[PDB]
């Protein structure tokens, strides 16, 4: 999406020092611990009636991984975010019935959550390339949606 | 908060409404999912063609729903206290929701009523769906 | 703008019956009593305490015309809307300092008073088709914002 | 509406927050007015440069509001009634600001309370925050 130069750089030269694994994993389960309703997408995950359980769910952290697996692919095509995720958003439309909006609040924690693993790094100028990376994946996960 | 003023124009457009309740709030559904697929994710075991039955059945419990409110206005989260748990405990519809369908219900409202729907009284309504919606979501974590 | 011929057709259609100086007039006035925070940028507009007093200010019934007359003009530019409206946005935002959410506010309550107007002849097809125009109308207006 | 436990994480977070308060407030601004440039119309009469010192001042502001609501966290509408007041009848900033301030001041404190900021405590701040929200909203119409 429209992102600087100096924009595009500094998200890329961030996400290099991420490790998705532990950003996914973490990502996905304050998702579920602070906006609980979204636990109706993954109920046969098991117990998710703690944060402690939420955030020790091994199916959790695999399936953040695997969303931020995702994500950061899409990162190497922010000259075309609808084409990139396409066929990810008809199937979270037609087979997965995922509201947009989830999107957009994983998006948020995502960006809380780059800002508590890099403190100081996570300055306000990288934050404000960050949201407008999250809006457009948003966006484009919810092209599809008829 | 509903002033007095309020809780006046909403008995009386809704008394208007009367015994079309049902057919407005299915109205007010087809409005919103052609208006805004989205919501189309929270009913994927409905068939959503138009008269479909489905709908026809699922507006007139939320009609009924929002005939008590309108009854019990001086308590409505006691009155729809029920309501309240199910949508956060069960559904778990995103709030972002009751917003669309407040509005499709005011559209649809101004359709049928033009003599009732004036300025002071979309004020009132709009403030009424604002609080119904409020209630619903106000357990939801 | 995404908007199907028939949608088009339709949209252009309706729009063909509508008076523009007093749907314009009825309009403003709703937004200023149904959201009436939105009243602060019109202070010198005098009287707006009652809903009378806003539905008959004639400086709020000639801004409204005024507002209605160059929505009008983008229906006739439907495949470019931020062109069209490129000069407004920027007047709304460095001189007038309107939150764009202004612009969603009164797309809705366009809806209502046509819905208002027209009774059955606006229907789930129309209102939709209307959707997507005040939606690219408020987005074409907020484009400039900086 | 908050929990006890929430009430405890609030409290306990902010504790923390200590002298830095005001710091964070007018980071939280800052962070803000660049993310989400439309919010900038409401302060067309700031300096809105990196470090100016209407926006430092007014994030104290802002941050000690903060501070008096968690110390009055069983009673917010009352102590935040004249705030209440002066959003609504004479500042009247759109509501969905709220959202977006609200936010930015959970990304500030993620950033600068690693220990702190938990799971568990991210979910109350950010109730805390739309509690804040809702009743800074509450008399708007
Ligand atoms: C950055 C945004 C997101 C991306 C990139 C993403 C991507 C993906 C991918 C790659 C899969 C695997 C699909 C397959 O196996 O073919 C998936 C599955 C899924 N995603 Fe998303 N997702 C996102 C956000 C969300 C959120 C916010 C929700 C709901 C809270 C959600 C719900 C699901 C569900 C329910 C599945 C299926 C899991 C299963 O197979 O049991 N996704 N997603
Ligand atoms: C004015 C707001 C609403 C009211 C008054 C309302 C009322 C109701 C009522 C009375 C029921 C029936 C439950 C039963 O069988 O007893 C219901 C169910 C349901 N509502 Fe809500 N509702 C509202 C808004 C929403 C919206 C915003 C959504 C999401 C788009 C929604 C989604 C559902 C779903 C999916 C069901 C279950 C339908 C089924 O499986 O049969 N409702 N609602
Ligand atoms: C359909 C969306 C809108 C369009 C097409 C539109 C268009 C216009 C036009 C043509 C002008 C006069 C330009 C000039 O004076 O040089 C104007 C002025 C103005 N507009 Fe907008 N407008 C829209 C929505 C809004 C709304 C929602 C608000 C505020 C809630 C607003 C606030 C104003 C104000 C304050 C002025 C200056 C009034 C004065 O002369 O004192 N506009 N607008
Ligand atoms: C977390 C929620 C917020 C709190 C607790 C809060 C608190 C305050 C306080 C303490 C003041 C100063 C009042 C005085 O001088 O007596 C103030 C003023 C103000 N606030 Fe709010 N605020 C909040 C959110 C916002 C929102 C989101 C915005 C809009 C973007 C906003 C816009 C303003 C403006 C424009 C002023 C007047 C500034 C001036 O001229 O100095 N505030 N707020």
């Amino acid at each position: 999406v429209h992102l600087t130069p100096e924009e595009k750089s500094a998200v890329t030269a961030l996400w290099g020092k991420v490790n998705v694994d532990e950003v996914g994993g973490e990502a996905l389960g304050r998702l579920l611990v602070v906006y609980p309703w979204t636990q109706r997408f993954f109920e046969s995950f098991g117990d998710l009636s703690t944060p402690d359980a939420v955030m020790g769910n091994p199916k959790v952290k695999a399936h953040g991984k695997k969303v931020l697996g995702a994500f950061s692919d899409g990162l190497a095509h922010l000259d075309n975010l609808k084409g990139t995720f396409a066929t990810l958003s008809e199937l979270h439309c037609d087979k997965l019935h995922v509201d947009p909006e989830n999107f957009r609040l994983l998006g948020n924690v995502l960006v809380c959550v780059l800002a508590h693993h890099f403190g100081k790094e996570f300055t306000p100028p990288v934050q404000a390339a960050y949201q407008k990376v999250v809006a457009g994946v948003a966006n484009a996960l919810a092209h599809k949606y008829h | 908060m509903l002033s007095p003023a309020d809780k006046t124009n909403v008995k009386a457009a809704w008394g208007k409404v009367g015994a079309h309740a049902g057919e407005y709030g299915a109205e007010a559904l087809e409005r919103m999912f052609l208006s805004f697929p989205t919501t189309k994710t929270a009913f994927p075991h409905f068939d959503l063609s138009h008269g479909s039955a489905q709908v026809k059945g699922h507006g007139k419990k939320v009609a009924d729903a929002l005939t008590n409110a309108v009854a019990h206005v001086d308590d409505m989260p006691n009155a729809l206290s029920a309501l309240s748990d199910l949508h956060a405990h069960k559904l778990r519809v995103d709030p972002v929701n009751f917003k669309l369908l407040s509005h499709c219900l005011l559209v649809t409202l101004a359709a049928h009523l033009p003599a009732e729907f004036t300025p002071a009284v979309h004020a009132s309504l709009d403030k009424f769906l604002a609080s119904v919606s409020t209630v619903l979501t106000s357990k939801y974590r």
